[PDB]
């Protein structure tokens, strides 16, 4: 995950560690840096 | 084995030359990854003090050990006895951020901060010897050639441990000169 | 026993070799490195063999009279215009060093080739033997060959600023002058550059 | 009996980057959910590379104006990332804080003149150890360099390469004369068409496999 | 506003010494020392050298065969000896006022201080050594 | 050799200017004075050390510095200013104190 180098099955519970997570029922500025337009405009030569 | 000498080739007669046979070589005790894998104090150490080896003693085992090869790369492990907040800084860094506690920041505890901060040198290998014109004598060998810098109020002590070192082109070792005597005597 | 080495264009024979001394590899490393981006282009008109005059061998000097070369040396040749037009390249020293010999003189010199030259306290002659290197007796061989891979810090060095091989002859044994013999050993070498890689072409002056 | 934990006395203290985990001292909280909210950006060179920013040139401004004169060069700068050109750009501000770079940086011109006005330029990535050139031609079929004619697509990218011996370099220069690690890139305008008042602006970002790495905080 | 007078002979001949004296009396010319000047006619500024309290006499280079002074401080009269004149030599005399004191010494590159070397490189003549973590134009240290 | 000009010429009751150009080798380490001097009369200091002037300095005369080079300011150009204004800055090449020569101060 983040900084976390941790190798075990952690002793607290999830619930305890860190607060839980709701949903409802991404990434954009990775989506972005994909879909950037490589190469040239014209014919090569 | 009257071998041609001036090929310099590597030789090595065994003892079954003359009847008496080769035995069982345990060779642990001279390897390079545990040679260098102990504790080597570095002095004199004080404030703002680079962990950058080569200020190893010359003659220490690490020291010796070290200088007996052009190149060297490994991890190095530290340890120091020091009175404040101790901070650490990368390969390259700005002397002016050398405090600002958000580099990794070891706070004063009962015996001396042991950490294991990793090789952040630029470069593929160090080198013990660079033989380099002044960027842009010889005593000199690159800014980029430490492992980082540390700054804490008083530093007293500090050791250095190079885990998983890798050691290439060996150089001279240099045994304590004798005069006089048939052996050394200590 | 003849030995024709060959680099580019130009060749050396000798018919008094005692082999061929590779120093730390058989083979150099990979030439194309992250820092190069693969704009890295090799160079096969830098390979053409290039005479450097050495120090003589006269009968005086004694043991441990080390006579180095920086290597790469200033060079006129297209080997040399390369380095000029470009900011980073890497080669195989290849160093040859040849001193003749009437055979009825006994001397012993050895040449070896030291990665990161560094001046000698003359304590460490006796241990200069750990390096890639070869021994030019007048009763044995008068030629001796070594070829050493380019190894450095960085991929790419600058020789301007930093040479990382430079060839040593020592005097191991003073060399002995009977009336036969001859009675000076002059003392030449044959370098090649081996692999030449060049990158970062510079700006000219033209 | 008990177990013989046997401390060692050397480590356990605090460092403030170490990997560990705080002891939960609050019982469970179930936060706001926030399912695909707008704009997140995870690492900090998939936002600098996504979006660039502009430099900056003589009295403060992000374009680089057509010469008064016979001076063909435009304006040039050292590559170091600490250049007083990228001193506002936000690929400088994040490499403000990691150690040492590595890879490309992508320029973007894009003339800003009218449609009576053409120009051409050249932009030329000069390698370390040399003094960066006052004519055009000093650079022509040298180094690493590209040339565009403003035409209907007025942008240009320039991908800047990484050419230098260690595999990293320092991001903050610290002396070495006038030059950084890297070398130069200057911006040359070769022939302006009636290209007098009108503007190059310059922009900078990341380059398609640009990185920074251990990170460190100076004061800013 | 210190009192100082220039005097000497005005009507004299050429290629002889110049015999050419004043009186310079407060203290900002006697902590500070004695001044020669003249100006050359039609030409831009001259200059003639000075001596301090330390008796240490110097001059320019461009006359030194025929330039040559001494100080006095009980008569508040300084002398000055310039021999051999030259027609091209004509300007005025009166000023003889030199304020001006020797000082010498280069600052450290943009990089590099007094002991924040103490560390790289310590021993040696090079003392100001190299501050930043990292390379830099000279990493280990320099000379001023 | 230091610099100065050689022109100077103004109106009664306006402020006229005096200059003292050098380089880094003469003006950049030495203090400049100016002193007023008369055909074949004595002179006297206005101001020396930069910042200030001495007891007996009249306030018509003031100097001013920028750089590696230095300027006056003669403010209220009198009949009393119609005299050569010198002035010297050190010279570190020959251990000495070099001068800017003086103007002929005429006033209209």
């Amino acid at each position: 995950s983040g900084n976390t180098g941790s190798i075990i099955n952690n002793y607290y519970m999830q619930q305890y560690q860190n607060s839980m997570d709701t949903q409802l029922g991404n990434d954009w500025f990775s989506k972005l840096a994909s879909s950037a337009f490589t190469g040239l405009f014209g014919a090569l030569l | 084995t009257t071998a041609t000498g001036e090929s310099a080739d590597p030789v090595t007669t065994t003892v079954e030359n003359y009847g008496g046979e080769t035995q069982v070589q345990r060779r642990h005790h001279t390897d390079v990854s545990f040679i260098m894998d102990r504790f080597v104090q570095i002095k004199p150490v004080s404030p703002t003090h680079v962990i950058d080896l080569m200020q190893t003693h010359q003659h220490g085992l690490v020291g010796a050990m070290l200088r007996a090869a052009t190149y060297y790369f490994s991890d190095l492990e530290i340890v120091v006895n020091h009175t404040g907040r101790l901070t650490w800084v990368p390969n390259g860094a700005p002397e002016a951020a050398l405090d600002n506690t958000s580099n990794p920041t070891a706070y004063h505890k009962a015996p001396f901060t042991r950490l294991a901060l990793p090789y952040t040198a630029p470069h593929r290998v160090l080198a013990t010897v660079y033989n380099g014109n002044s960027k842009y004598l010889a005593a000199q060998l690159p800014a980029s050639f430490n492992y980082g810098a540390i700054r804490a109020t008083e530093i007293q002590e500090l050791l250095v441990r190079m885990k998983r070192a890798e050691l290439y082109c060996p150089r001279p070792l240099l045994a304590v000169k004798v005069t006089s005597q048939d052996r050394h005597k200590q | 026993r003849i030995l024709t080495t060959r680099n580019g264009h130009t060749t050396s024979t000798t018919q008094s070799s005692v082999g061929v001394t590779y120093g730390y590899s058989t083979g150099e490393d990979h030439v194309s490195g992250p820092n190069t981006s693969g704009l890295e282009t090799r160079v096969v008109q830098a390979e053409r063999f290039f005479k450097k005059h050495l120090f003589d061998w006269t009968t005086d000097k004694p043991f441990g009279h080390i006579e180095k070369l920086e290597l790469p040396t200033d060079h006129k040749g297209v080997y040399g215009q390369l380095v000029d037009s470009f900011a980073y390249m890497r080669n195989g020293w290849d160093v040859e060093v040849s001193a003749v010999g009437n055979q009825f003189n006994g001397g012993c010199l050895l040449v070896a080739m030291v990665p990161e030259f560094k001046e000698f306290t003359t304590r460490e002659k006796y241990q200069l033997t750990l390096f890639p290197h070869q021994f030019i007796s007048p009763r044995t061989n008068m030629t001796a060959h070594i070829t050493v891979p380019y190894l450095g810090v960085n991929r790419y060095d600058q020789y301007n600023k930093h040479k990382p091989w430079t060839l040593v002859v020592m005097v191991v044994s003073p060399l002995t002058t009977s009336s036969i013999g001859a009675s000076q050993i002059k003392v030449y070498t044959n370098i090649a550059p081996t692999h030449v890689h060049v990158a970062g072409e510079l700006p000219s002056k033209e | 009996g008990i177990v013989p934990v046997a401390c060692s006395d050397g480590y356990g203290g605090l460092v403030t980057t170490d990997p560990k985990t705080a002891d939960p001292a609050y019982g469970m909280v179930y936060n706001p959910p926030r399912t695909n909210y707008p704009g997140r950006f995870t690492n900090l060179l998939d936002v600098a590379e996504a979006c660039p920013t502009f430099l900056c040139f003589d009295d403060g401004k992000p374009y680089v104006v057509t010469r008064a004169d016979e001076q063909r060069l435009l304006a040039k700068f050292d590559l170091s990332l600490a250049a007083k050109h990228m001193s506002n750009t936000y690929l400088s501000g994040i490499a403000q804080y990691y150690a040492q770079y590595s890879g490309t940086i992508n320029l973007h011109f894009m003339f800003t003149g009218s449609t009576d006005s053409k120009a051409r330029y050249m932009v030329a990535y000069v390698p370390p150890g040399v003094t960066t050139p006052p004519d055009t031609p000093e650079r022509a079929a040298h180094c690493i360099h590209a040339e565009w004619d403003t035409g209907l697509n007025s942008k240009f990218t320039f991908s800047i390469p990484y050419v230098s011996a260690a595999d990293y370099a320092y991001t903050a220069s610290d002396v070495a004369d006038t030059t950084n690690v890297q070398g130069w890139v200057c911006i040359y305008q070769i022939t302006h068409g009636k290209a007098e008042q009108d503007t190059l602006v310059v922009s900078v970002s990341a380059g398609k496999d640009f990185e920074l790495r251990l990170p460190i905080d100076p004061r800013a | 506003q210190v009192q100082l007078r220039e005097s000497g002979p005005s009507l004299v001949k050429p290629s002889q010494t110049l015999s050419l004296t004043c009186t310079a009396s407060g203290l900002s010319l006697s902590d500070k020392a004695v001044g020669w000047v003249r100006r050359a006619p039609t030409k831009a500024l001259e200059w003639l050298g000075s001596i301090d309290t330390g008796s240490s006499t110097g001059y320019n280079p461009g006359l030194k065969s025929r330039l040559s002074i001494t100080k006095d401080n009980s008569r508040n009269q300084v002398s000055l000896t310039i021999t051999s004149v030259t027609t091209e030599d004509s300007a005025t005399y009166y000023c003889a006022t030199v304020h001006q004191h020797t000082s010498e010494k280069r600052t450290c590159p943009r990089a590099y201080r007094p002991d924040c070397a103490a560390r790289w490189d310590c021993p040696g003549g090079a003392d100001c050594g190299y501050c930043n973590f990292g390379a830099g134009s000279y990493g280990r240290c320099t000379p001023f | 050799v230091l610099t100065q000009p050689s022109s100077v010429s103004g109106s009664l009751g306006q402020r006229v200017s005096i200059t003292c150009s050098g380089s880094s080798s003469n003006v950049g380490n030495g203090y400049v004075s100016w002193y007023q001097l008369i055909p074949g009369s004595a002179p006297r200091t206005l101001i020396y050390g930069d910042t200030n002037r001495a007891s007996g300095v009249p306030d018509r005369f003031s100097g001013s510095r920028a750089g590696n080079t230095a300027t006056l300011s003669i403010s209220s150009l009198q009949a009393e200013d119609e005299a050569e204004y010198f002035c010297a800055s050190p010279e570190d090449s020959s251990s000495n104190a070099n001068f800017g020569s003086g103007t002929t101060l005429t006033v209209l």
